[PDB]
């Protein structure tokens, strides 16, 4: 099989993890910052 | 018996209360910085007035902490599966709500302390909305210790 | 869930407040009814400080003048406006930029067709905007030909975007500062409605019919003012904009004009066209054409303000306040002249 | 036997090598001169 | 003169705090053996004879409340003497 | 009716039902002794830390609630993460767990935990002196302390806010408004305790009626809210709580519904009965008194909800308590003759630095803000109407 | 764009593989590899149910913390030349935690029902505990979503009355209405997951 | 373009201002030409600073 | 007796029919809501003329509630798979013809309050339009019903 | 004789008849607001003479409802894969054939209505194509029905 | 007795705690060098009143150099499972913590300097962000102490 | 990667040497380095394919 059950799980859990740790990174990386001060 | 496969879930669930909880606090901190040098110029009396989001973005990375300690004390070789997936599910509810709190606290810390350089009165106000912040974190948190028994 | 309102305030809600609470203090008919009452400039002065306006005049004016009230409205234009700059992101940054660039041309071209002038060198600096103040303000006074003019602004100044594959000339006459006008205006409209339309949302649902209006209302005054002169008609036809809704007609009718009876017949065909041209019908007691496009361009303002998450209540807003300052002017004016006949030509605003 | 480990191994090393590459070569690609002053003048 | 009280109340505070709490966790381990459910660690891992060494181990652990507590003894006095110093 | 006298002890009160320990209760109680008693030397001086300003505009409220935190903390038997052990535990004693069939397990245990069944015949008790102290080293102490934090906070919540919502009868009587007290406040408190008082009793039932022996069978009391919520009624899987149950909680769930209509529709149509009479858009008038009512109903459900907070801060207390001991200076307890006291020296600098700057000031005003914030919304949107002016004197400055 | 052609590009990618793979498996003969049973069934319930579990928190506190951030911005941005409005506008912010408070009730309701078995095949395991499962993942997805989705519409009215109110102090009473039927989804979404964890009995 | 040639110094002490009295920072150049055409031309950009 | 994954398609089925027609339903509420907002400066005294649509969008979180307590209803831990195909099909037609009405709710209602900000008489016009996406909806809602009693 | 999971497909089919043609409508409509406002605020008595793309739009949906009703009502617990697959084919060709009509009379309607306010002569010709933006979604139906019947 | 396999994870932790700190790091000391440069004309002499930022983010590359060389050293041929996992999930926590660390510092030093730059009082108070941001690096560091034994 | 390299350098070089003629023999060694890295990408491999 191309698969097993075990195997199934862990992906399925690294997968979540994956897709929320890319939100974050995507949310952290479009940071920017000021180019002139006041006065 | 139990498979081999057990032990990962549940050790990954650890990784989570140190990974995403953090990221979230980092965030905060950065954009209140950025806060403190458009209003270091014109109101330098305030520089340590402004010293309350950067805290309380911190309190956020503590919470991981605690958590973290607790699932590197549960974990033995022989886990059921059962164990795990607890484990895991507290480790992930946890880390983003950790996420989530770290991004209101930094866009509030910005608009707070930009607020603040042009009305004193402000001030109070913008403590009011941080702390609906903070306490975001801790409901993550709760289900963590919900999940140590059930 | 819509497409663009989910991330407007992440890094826009601050400044969005910001200008939305200084948007009430534009003066209601109310208040322009009480100011025309006025005795004399202390009285004025004396109800400024009652509004929004309030505590810019406690300086020594002993013998107060026009010159300072006008001076002082101004001064909190661009002190207001640098402001809100300061604190802005880079997209904003950019909008603000593309705002300021209006200003910048119309000094550079103050300044140069002050100086073709061999009276004046230097005493020419009151008169510019401060708001349109590059480092290179003073380079006008070295250039003997455009493109010794391109070379003075082509470094840092950004306009050189806007005019650089546009002009080729080599002899700076009286004449053709208005072409160099006319070109520059044309390629930052231009540009203008581009980005406009490059950033996408709501802002280019809500700031596409005022750049439009922009278009067509210099298209018809350009057309309008070159009858009777030397320009040649295919040089204006080579002036024209082209982001107005005049798209064919504009290049294949108002070209082929030569009295305001054509231009009557060419506005006509539309609907509101046709009705701002009978308004301002050029009679002794009616306003020319001027007032009834200034009293357009306020409508389409006002009306651009229902939107939330529309960048150009920015842009807008700036436009309106600048013609609150004119209006106070006028008043003054009369104050200065002591008669109240014309008193009433204001044009009010909300 | 051991056929799904063997292929899932070889699978994401795989995926992670070639998207990183991907990405850092856009990166890369895409990178800013200056247009500033050698770039920006003329004539 | 040196080491003026601006710096140095908020270590009086901290040493009078340290010595009050020391003589309290001491005296707790010693008088009453530090009971288990007040104190899990001990120093042993095997206790399969008898309760002397649990008594004996835990009056040693308690000794160790000395020079601790006696360290403060001493840095308030020299922090008291620095406050003084006008 | 001014909320001061409430507010001045019900602040402290709350304070203390989410700050659970005793030991920062000294602390913070010492902090504003030291405030007070500096009176007239800080009145008389020159300051510039605004901090310190608004700490000393609160050294009132700093006292009183570190008074009653130091009480709930002695009722929480939790002084800096350890128990107040007084040794009334009355649990295990070997010859009676021997008694009941257990000897020498241990050998096994050396590697397992062995949870002991309850009730060998031979044990109980429970202790006058708030919280027996055994549950502190007790591996399983956070099912119970959770389950009773639950309830805690569910009561005192539901307490609280029947007080405050009481108090707008006096006021309608007092301003002489008949309509808005017969066909008013009436409907209002008839459906609050219908619904939730018979929560209350239930759960005081449970409380005091199951006994050990029935452990099994035992029901679920938010099943059984939601099955009448729900109106399902399966004959299986879940006892009756009590004789009598199906009549009664039929009676009281059809008269809270019966009790919306009243609110919804009545009162407008006497309003243009009146109207008429003496001959006013009625449709605005029930336009706003409907908003008002499906208003009250759902804020009162999100109200009762919003109450966990209590149980919220009392667990991050607990839990950040024991960690802050158990892994800084837990270290403490180490082998060394000599050199011993001189690292515990270092280590509780640290310690006690570190609670420091962790609990006593920044999670203790967020605390604070909560306990604001629930007097605030929770509590003042039942009578307090809020629109009036206060004086601007003309005293001269 | 500026990175999203990177999300473009694994999405297609994703699917069109998809689409190949399922055509070659068809016109192969081979679909009785595809068990939807094999992976349906040895996969334990309790990973279902955990996922679950930390959803229906996971998504209400994301919705909540997009509400209080959309509203903070606005209102404290107004705030700067209008300060009589700072407190008038927590009951945004109050209704906008509301959907934390009934993701975390939720979560308490789904996670009884949590005993632990012993089988290993799936006619030990058996119809009673997979339907557990499965019922009380779908519940906790849907208030996760419901909830979400009506933090982030009631922040946005919330912004929106915030932002009005500025101008004119006598508009707040007149926009709350919108508020509460935003609310309504939100417990809406509660009240089908209950009924659809009504009925669970693992064990 | 290059046909003249600068170098600069400058002062550790910051200057005073005659109009606002600050203490703004000022720098000393010194500028080498080729002919007169320069020194004619070279005055409208130096008044500009 | 029929195979053991029989409720997955069920359940999923009542999830996604409830969770999209919420999705609708918010996104209709909001845009509403939005133009509401935006309107009550200029002229304050027609608010109450104006909240239609809202109204007429709850409708669409009504039609997903009753085919959610019904589908639920029906539901049992041992129904056959043509049952559970029969569950799905009706969950699905019904989530996403109330995310297509939320769709057209919000947007028209968005111009229909500018529209009528500017001349009152188009109201009554406004009125048909918003007719002609409710009942867009409520075809949805008799379709799933038909496959949910079948 | 015959596998259960046969009747999967026919469910399905049910769903896209009733969802792809339901969001085409959807789509319609909504554009036909940002003309038809943006067309009343200088010519009010037009109002009632630009609502024909709107019931156009109707028709389009009726098109989806009584297909799916029809499928609905052919479906059986022992359907052999022929009448199935005969199902889903009608269901997707009908839905997605009412999407592109839909989608294509919205634009037109949009387009056509904020033309009409300045030439009144355009009217009749702008009715000419709807009607050939009409029959595209008829087309749909018959294809349906030929599936249907056999 | 145990699969060969069961290397996997463990060695990957010992790479990654490295990886990512490293990246954390080419961030601490690039932006803030980006902003030293413009803060060195103003002022040339405040070079080590900015040389802050950059011994933050060697700082944070030191614990990524700590963790992994830790972790590798444990290193065996039947490394059980259990091992391999801890390894594993300490090596990415800390690696991931590590990499946000040091975005944090890198932002907050690149503001400040020209804060500081600007304002002379700022920088004090510039030093007290920075400690926040190192003090999640620490965190990091535990949880891999507390995985390596336990 | 050399080829990146080579590519920004290059036009940058080029662009900036067409005012000043000294930068030209500068630029070369900064194109030296470039080949020296490509240098390295052939070497490893070689040994893998002797290895």
């Amino acid at each position: 099989g191309f698969f097993s059950p075990g195997i199934w799980m862990g992906l399925l859990t690294t997968l979540f993890m994956l897709f929320i740790f890319t939100y974050g990174l995507h949310m952290i990386l479009s940071l920017k910052t000021m180019d002139r001060f006041d006065d | 018996n139990n498979p081999e496969y057990s032990s990962f879930f549940g050790v990954m669930g650890a990784s989570s209360a140190m990974v995403f909880s953090a990221m979230g606090a980092a965030y905060g901190t950065a954009k209140s910085g950025t806060g403190i040098a458009a209003m270091s110029v014109m109101r330098p009396e305030l520089i340590m007035k402004s010293i309350i989001p950067v805290v309380m973005a911190g309190i956020i990375a503590i919470y991981g902490l605690v958590v973290a300690v607790l699932i590197a004390n549960s974990l033995t070789d022989g886990i059921t599966l059962y164990r795990s997936f607890l484990q895991l599910g507290a480790g992930l509810s946890v880390g983003l709500s950790g996420l989530a709190a770290g991004f209101a606290i930094g866009i509030v810390g910005d608009a707070g302390v930009r607020g603040t350089a042009q009305q004193p009165r402000l001030f109070v106000g913008m403590i009011l909305i941080l702390i609906f912040a903070e306490v975001l974190g801790l409901y993550g948190l709760i289900v963590a210790l919900i999940l140590s028994t059930k | 869930s819509f497409f663009p309102e989910l991330y407007f305030n992440v890094d826009n809600g601050y400044l969005e407040g910001l200008v939305r609470g200084l948007k009430a203090g534009v003066l209601s008919q109310a208040d322009y009814l009480n100011l025309v009452q006025c005795e004399t400039l202390e009285d004025l002065k004396l109800h400024l400080q009652s509004t929004d306006y309030g505590n810019f005049l406690a300086n020594e004016a002993s013998p107060l003048t026009v010159s300072v009230i006008d001076d002082k409205l101004k001064e909190k234009m661009v002190v207001e406006f640098r402001h809100m700059r300061n604190h802005a992101y880079e997209p904003l940054a950019s909008f603000l930029d593309f705002i300021t660039y209006s200003y910048m041309i119309d000094n550079v071209i103050l300044l140069i067709t002050g100086t073709l002038h061999q009276r004046s060198i230097a005493e020419l600096v009151p008169k510019c905007h401060p708001l349109g103040s590059f480092e290179q303000m003073e380079a006008v006074n070295i250039a003997q030909t455009p493109a010794e003019l391109y070379n003075a602004i082509l470094v840092d100044t950004p306009l050189a975007a806007f005019f650089q594959d546009c002009i080729s000339e080599q002899d700076l006459d009286e004449m053709n500062i208005e072409i160099i006008r006319n070109t520059l205006y044309k390629a930052y409209l231009e540009s203008f409605y581009k980005f406009c339309t490059l950033l996408g949302g709501t802002t280019a649902d809500a700031m596409c019919p005022i750049l439009e209006f922009e278009a067509d209302r210099r298209a018809f005054i350009i057309t309008i003012n070159s009858f009777g002169t030397e320009l040649s008609k295919e040089d204006r036809a080579k002036l024209f904009p082209h982001c107005g809704r005049l798209y064919p007609e504009g290049l294949a009718q108002l070209a082929r004009a030569d009295d305001y009876e054509q231009v009557k017949n060419v506005a006509d065909y539309y609907p509101e066209y046709k009705l701002l041209f009978e308004g301002a019908g050029s009679n002794p007691g009616d306003k020319t054409l001027e007032d009834r496009f200034f009293e357009h361009e306020v409508k389409l303002n006002k009306l651009a303000f229902l939107n939330q998450f529309h960048f150009g209540v920015f842009y807008a807003f700036v436009k309106l306040k600048e013609q609150e300052c004119r209006n106070i002017v006028w008043i003054a004016e009369c104050i200065a002249q002591r008669h109240r006949a014309k008193i009433d030509n204001y044009i009010p605003i909300f | 036997l051991e056929y799904s480990v063997v292929f899932n191994l070889v699978l994401w090393i795989m995926i992670g090598l070639a998207l990183a590459v991907i990405i850092t070569s856009y990166n890369i690609w895409n990178m800013d001169p200056g247009y500033d002053s050698i770039i920006y003048r003329m004539t | 003169l040196c080491c003026g009280p601006k710096l140095a109340a908020c270590g009086i505070v901290l040493s009078a705090w340290g010595v009050i709490m020391l003589i309290m966790l001491g005296i707790f381990f010693n008088v009453h053996s530090a009971v288990l459910i007040e104190d899990v660690p001990f120093t042993e891992k095997d206790f399969e004879n008898g309760p002397q060494n649990i008594y004996n181990l835990y009056e040693q652990v308690s000794y160790n409340c000395f020079i601790a507590a006696g360290l403060y003894l001493l840095l308030g006095g020299f922090s008291f003497c620095q406050v003084r110093l006008n | 009716i001014n909320p001061a006298p409430y507010t001045v002890i019900t602040f402290p009160f709350l304070f203390a039902v989410m700050f659970g320990d005793f030991g920062h209760g000294i602390l913070m109680t010492l902090f504003a002794v030291w405030m007070v008693l500096r009176e007239s030397r800080i009145l008389s001086q020159k300051h510039e830390n605004e901090m310190f300003s608004m700490v000393f505009s609160g050294r009132y409220i700093i006292l009183l609630m570190g008074l009653f935190s130091i009480y709930t903390g002695l009722i929480y038997n939790d002084c800096f993460s350890k128990s107040l052990n007084i040794f009334g535990s009355s649990w295990s004693v070997r010859p009676m767990f021997t008694q009941g069939n257990w000897t020498e397990e241990t050998l096994l245990g050396s590697s397992v935990l062995q949870l002991n069944p309850a009730i060998p015949g031979v044990f109980g008790g429970p202790y006058p002196f708030g919280i027996d102290p055994i549950w502190n080293i007790a591996t399983n102490k956070l099912t119970f302390l959770n389950s009773f934090k639950m309830k805690m906070s569910v009561i005192l919540g539901i307490i609280h806010m029947l007080f405050g919502v009481s108090l707008s009868l006096f006021n309608h009587i007092y301003f002489k408004k008949p309509l808005n007290i017969y066909f008013g406040f009436i409907p209002e408190i008839i459906f609050m305790s219908s619904l939730f008082g018979y929560l209350v009793i239930l759960i005081f039932y449970k409380w005091t009626a199951y006994d050990a022996h029935s452990s099994r069978n035992a029901p679920s009391l938010l099943i059984h809210f939601i099955n009448m919520f729900l109106f399902s009624y399966p004959e299986s899987g879940n006892a009756m709580l009590y004789s009598g149950q199906k009549g009664i909680q039929c009676f009281l769930i059809v008269v809270a519904m019966l009790c919306v209509p009243w609110m919804l529709l009545f009162k407008p149509l006497i309003l243009r009965h009146q109207y008429l009479r003496k001959k006013f858009d009625f449709g605005d008038t029930m336009v706003h008194q409907a908003i008002h009512t499906i208003e009250y109903c759902l804020g009162c459900i999100s109200n009762t909800a919003s109450y966990l907070r209590l149980w919220a801060l009392s667990l991050a207390h607990a839990q950040l308590s024991e960690v802050l001991w158990t892994m800084v200076i837990h270290i403490g307890l180490h082998v060394r003759s000599l050199a011993g006291g001189l690292g515990l020296f270092f280590i509780f600098a640290a310690f006690a630095t570190l609670t420091v700057a962790i609990l006593l000031i920044m999670e203790g005003l967020s605390a604070f803000l909560h306990a604001l914030r629930l007097h605030w919304v929770e509590f003042q949107n039942k009578f307090y109407t809020g629109t009036g002016f206060k004086f601007l004197p003309f005293s001269f400055e | 764009t500026g990175l999203e052609l990177l999300y473009l590009g694994i999405f297609v990618a994703f699917w069109a593989c998809m689409v190949v793979v399922g055509i070659c498996y068809t016109i192969f003969d081979l679909g009785f590899r595809f068990d939807v049973a094999w992976f349906l069934t040895e996969t334990s319930p309790f990973m279902w149910s955990n996922l679950g579990i930390g959803l229906a928190i996971s998504l209400s506190v994301v919705g909540a913390a997009w509400g209080i951030y959309i509203t903070g911005s606005s209102i404290i941005g107004g705030g700067v030349k209008a300060p009589r409005i700072k407190t008038k506008n927590l009951v945004s912010i109050i209704f906008c935690e509301a959907v934390a408070i009934y993701g975390i009730i939720m979560a308490i309701v789904i996670s009884n029902m949590a005993e632990p078995f012993s089988a290993t095949e799936p006619k030990a395991i058996g119809h009673r505990n997979y339907h557990a499962g499965y019922s009380m993942f779908g519940a906790g997805l849907t208030v996760g979503l419901s909830n979400l989705f009506c933090g982030v519409c009631v922040g946005i009215v919330g912004s929106g009355a915030a932002l009005a109110d500025a101008q004119n102090p006598s508009l707040f009473v007149k926009i709350l209405i919108v508020e509460i039927f935003g609310s309504a989804i939100g417990l809406f979404g509660v009240i089908v997951a209950i009924l659809q964890t009504s009925r669970v009995k693992m064990g | 373009r290059g046909n003249v040639f600068l170098r600069q110094a400058e002062i550790e002490n910051p200057l005073e201002d005659p109009v606002t009295g600050d203490y703004v920072h000022k720098s000393v150049f010194i500028i080498f030409f080729q002919g007169d055409q320069l020194k004619n031309r070279v005055k409208k950009i130096c008044e500009g600073f």
